[PDB]
């Protein structure tokens, strides 16, 4: 029942800098929260608990502070180890143990445009009968993106689903992949696909386009 | 040193039962509580269980009431979890966490010590082997500049597949993207990699996928058209 | 640098800008005559209802020895000091200058000029008395904030204070007599003529600048600083009181929702403000006084296991057996601290208005004395530039620098320590 | 029915700094998010920079990143935009802009008229 409201859904920030993640719980919660760790594919561990105190073994970067209702995180310092989701949990009792959202730090860079590109299907896939077009964005930094697809400046919902990964190593970008699926009869339907893309780095939306 | 082994995830059917372990090592199960807490993938953290072996409180979450059951064992010093009639929702990883008691330091401790966490997914179909299929690059895609080749595998159960470009020699400027569900319930996954200019090196690029449960060996050829 | 009219003989410790047997003049020194006159019943009319005041306050001492208790037993050796201030201050417009001046002499060709040393006259009597009285008035201003201080952060009594009486009267009377004794020793002693009182730290640029303001600002500090520290103190123990009384109603309060609630859900929903408010009333708080909301705390989980496994009547049978542990140690403990928490509200609204009704005062004959520091020099060439001919000492070479003291600071310095015996009436009546 | 008005700029000898502001009139934009774009003969319509809310922060482009700052302010509905070592390429025309999606998709829908700057 009892709700934990984690504001900054996403926080980018740089190596060195300071981190400020804040949570609200809806009742009148203890000085009984705990800040976790998860890094991608591995079991959280403990950061902070009851709001101040820093456990033995993570470093005096991360510090906790609670005022009233309102519980804050702090790291101080940002290595580059410390890129990983961050958890808020309310511990007022056993069986009432509900977490928050979550933030994912990550590394801010200089925005760049994706790189648009469109796939016409292939012939093994109408010998197999299910055509599939792909778009992909390669190399965007800022996550917040979109893709529309347009059939004769038709929209269509419920047919594309997209696929993006996450933060690389070297260059620290992103890509991401449109995949729209038709059946063969509902393939030859018009003649033009087309595959929009609305970035932040792009001024007007860029259109890929291919006639069958 | 004190640590959890969690075991038993797997492949399940809809409506199927499953019993996950946690093992501890360390510390007794009589002196502290355990929890169980997953994570659907791409989503938060949820509490779905606990357990206190030193006189029995079990409680669940609203999710999960009147479906799950806990239990622990002094003996071998486990703590076990049963799913009955799962639901398609319920696919997740699971996590064990050790708790304190009420007084001091070792409750207002939380989860202290978490288990490597184990993978349970809810099989709507069976395993078959993947569709390799090519993503040809237009010619006028960029003429002599740098062109997009890829491969799109579709309709392989179960996860892990893996994706290579000529047995590993391009690694530079590649991009697998992770797996997506189907509306079928079964598993898409695209490969791509940019290439410069040279008639696209000249040379037949390979995706050699491996599926290790369909024991598939499809090494594709892409070419432009 | 002393005229033939102004000339005395030596070894009687006369010293006026800096050159010795030389005095100040005693009927002008640079002001009006008219403007004197006026400043003098002025300094009358302020001292006689002064005295009066005073008198009262020392009246209603005298009506009830015991009327009022160590906390606030200072005031009236306040109201004391200050009604001995008042008297010799009546006593200066009263007998203008026949007492703080020298006598004239034609057949000498001297003229009436300031008495400055021993002598034989009552001169140093009244220097006594009204530094002694100065001084103890404000160190007694000071004790008064030590006694507030061990009233906030060290709690004590009318008694504790008492047994510390002996020691405060030895402060309150040496520091004053000790400092008296090394201004007679020094041959510092002065003489009014606008007033018609004897001081130190009129004629004299040091005297007035580290044995009269200087420790006069010592006292403003250290009174200042005890008296934040005490509204700190009061202030953190108050809020600290009044977070840890709202966590303990809104657990009496949810203990009656739950007795008289229904349904496995309510029980539930109100024992979980319970365990919130038991775990911060822990926080605030000696031994005994944590470990009983331990096992109150504990107390709500046993109700709390029993109402999550849908058992209605047990949770009203675990929530019932906290109405023992809340009397057995807390609930008398809340009206003893807002009682001890609420006469010192009144107390410290009572000394806080005391203080900036006195200190205002005492703050303007800081600023005063600190302009009569400053420009000595320049007051003393325009004298000097303006006052040549009829003196026939050679006059100043340069810097004439015209700078005439205006007659309202000095009167606002003679108003504003004489009103300070005012600030007693409020707390007698 | 909303409108956006932009100023600043104009004709800057090279090296120095500058403070451009935006206002938007007809809607409050206290949950929304605006950016600053470039346009210049040859490369038409690059991009600079981008300033989101309270909660998040800002986001800059390549050539641009360190040398510039964006600021807003709710109150007076302002947004600034700072200058700093301007080397004299940048003769390009400066456009304030209003995303139209809450979700930062970068939608834009309400450009303005856009202030000249010359510099040298």
């Amino acid at each position: 029942d009892i709700q934990m409201t984690q504001s900054p859904s996403s926080l980018s920030a740089s190596v060195g800098d300071r981190v400020t993640i804040t949570c609200r719980a809806s009742q009148s919660v203890s000085s009984a929260v705990a800040w976790y760790q998860q890094k991608p594919g591995k079991a959280p561990k403990l950061l902070i608990y009851s709001a101040s105190s820093l456990y033995s073994g993570v470093p005096s970067r991360f510090s906790g502070s609670r005022s009233g209702t309102d519980f804050t995180l702090t790291i101080s310092s940002l290595q580059p180890e410390d890129f990983a989701t961050y958890y808020c949990q309310q511990y007022l009792y056993y069986s009432l143990v509900t977490f928050g959202q979550g933030t994912k730090v990550e590394i801010k860079r200089t925005v760049a445009a994706p790189s648009v590109f469109i796939f016409p299907p292939s012939d093994s896939q109408l010998k197999s009968g299910t055509a599939s077009v792909v778009c992909l964005l390669n190399n965007f930094y800022p996550r917040e993106a979109k893709v529309q697809w347009k059939v004769d400046n038709a929209l269509q919902s419920g047919n594309s689903q997209e696929s993006v990964t996450e933060q690389d190593s070297k260059d620290s970008t992103y890509s991401l992949s449109s995949t729209l699926t038709l059946s063969k009869a509902d393939y030859e339907k018009h003649k033009v696909y087309a595959c929009e893309v609305t970035h932040q780095g792009l001024s007007s939306p860029v259109t890929k386009s291919f006639n069958r | 040193e004190v640590q959890l082994v969690e075991s038993g995830g797997g492949l399940v059917q809809p409506g199927g039962s499953l019993r996950l372990s946690c093992a501890a090592s360390g510390f007794n199960v009589v002196d502290f509580s355990l929890h169980w807490v997953r994570q659907a993938p791409g989503k938060g953290l949820e509490w779905v269980a606990y357990i206190s072996s030193s006189s029995g409180s079990t409680s669940y979450a609203d999710s999960v009431k009147g479906r799950f059951t806990i239990s622990a064992d002094t003996s071998k010093n486990t703590a076990y979890l049963q799913m009955n009639s799962l639901r398609a929702e319920d696919t997740a990883v699971y996590y064990c966490a050790r708790w304190g008691y009420w007084p001091g330091e070792p409750w207002w401790k939380a989860f202290d010590y978490w288990g490597q966490g184990t993978l349970v997914t809810v099989s709507s179909a069976s395993t078959k082997g993947p569709s390799v299929f090519p993503l040809a690059p237009s010619s006028k895609s960029t003429s002599g500049g740098t062109a997009a080749l890829g491969c799109l595998v579709k309709d392989y159960f179960p996860e892990p597949v893996t994706v290579s470009w000529n047995s590993g020699a391009l690694t530079s400027g590649v991009h697998t993207f992770p797996a997506v569900l189907q509306s079928s319930g079964l598993y898409s996954l695209s490969s791509v990699v940019t290439v410069p200019s040279s008639s696209l090196g000249t040379q037949t690029y390979i995706c050699n996928v491996n599926h290790k449960p369909s024991n598939t060996k499809v090494d594709k050829k892409v070419e432009p058209k | 640098w002393c005229p033939r009219e102004l000339k005395i003989d030596p070894d009687l410790g006369y010293s006026f800008l800096h050159v010795r047997d030389c005095s100040p003049p005693c009927p002008n020194m640079y002001f009006r005559r008219e403007e004197l006159s006026f400043a003098r019943y002025f300094i009358g009319l302020i001292s006689i209802i002064c005295l009066s005041a005073t008198l009262f306050t020392f009246l209603t001492f005298l009506i009830d020895v015991t009327r009022f208790r160590y906390p606030e037993r200072p005031i009236i050796f306040y109201a004391v000091c200050y009604m001995m201030v008042s008297l010799i201050f009546f006593i200066g417009f009263l007998l203008e200058d026949r007492v703080a001046c020298n006598a004239s002499i034609p057949a000498q060709y001297k003229a009436s000029t300031v008495t400055q040393g021993s002598h034989n006259k009552a001169c140093t009597m009244l220097f006594m008395i009204l530094y002694f009285f100065t001084m103890a008035g404000s160190v007694w201003w000071v004790i008064l904030t030590i006694t507030w201080f061990l009233a906030a952060v060290p709690k004590w009594g009318s008694e504790a204070i008492e047994k510390k009486a002996l020691l405060f009267h030895a402060s309150a009377w040496g520091i004053p007599g000790t400092l008296t004794i090394i201004l007679l020793a020094m041959n510092k002693i002065e003489g009014d003529n606008i007033s018609g009182v004897c001081f130190v730290g009129l004629y004299d640029v040091d005297a007035l600048r580290y044995f009269v303001l200087a420790p006069l600002c010592l006292y403003v500090v250290v009174g200042v600083s005890l008296l934040l520290a005490g509204i700190i103190s009061l202030n953190r123990a108050r809020r600290q009181l009044a977070d840890l009384e709202d966590n303990w109603e809104t657990l009496n309060d949810n203990l009656k929702v739950i007795e008289k609630a229904d349904n496995a859900a309510q029980v539930k929903d109100a024992l979980t403000k319970m365990r919130a408010a038991a775990l911060d009333a822990q926080k605030a708080t000696m031994k005994d006084f944590r470990h009983g909301f331990d096992i109150l705390v504990g107390q709500i989980d046993d109700a709390l296991k029993l109402a999550n496994e849908g058992k209605v009547k047990e949770a009203q049978a675990a929530a019932e057996q906290l109405k023992t542990t809340r009397n057995a140690y807390i609930q008398k403990y809340l009206e003893r601290a807002r009682s001890t928490l609420d006469k010192l509200v009144k107390f410290m609204i009572r000394i806080g208005v005391f203080s900036i009704l006195y200190l205002v005062p005492l703050l303007v004959v800081i600023g005063c004395y600190f302009y009569e520091q400053a420009y000595r020099g320049i007051w003393e060439t325009t004298w000097i530039q303006e006052r040549c001919r009829e003196y026939h000492i050679p006059c100043p070479y340069q810097v004439t620098q015209m700078s005439r003291p205006d007659l309202i600071l000095f009167l606002m310095k003679y108003l504003m320590a004489l009103i300070v015996g005012i600030p007693s009436v409020f707390w007698v009546g | 029915q909303v409108q956006l008005q932009e100023s600043g700029g104009g004709l800057v000898q090279p090296g120095g700094s500058l403070r451009l502001s935006c206002a938007a009139s007809g809607r409050t934009i206290s949950r929304y998010a605006m950016s600053w774009f470039r346009q210049a003969p040859g490369k038409e319509r690059e991009f600079v920079a981008v300033a989101r809310r309270s909660g998040d922060g800002a986001f800059y482009a390549d050539s641009v990143q360190g040398r510039f700052t964006v600021s807003r302010d709710d109150a007076k509905n302002t947004v600034y935009l700072q200058m700093n070592s301007l080397k004299p390429e940048d003769t390009a025309v400066y456009y304030c802009a209003i995303d139209s999606d809450t979700f930062y998709s970068g939608s834009y829908d309400y450009w303005g008229q856009g202030t000249q700057v010359t510099v040298s």
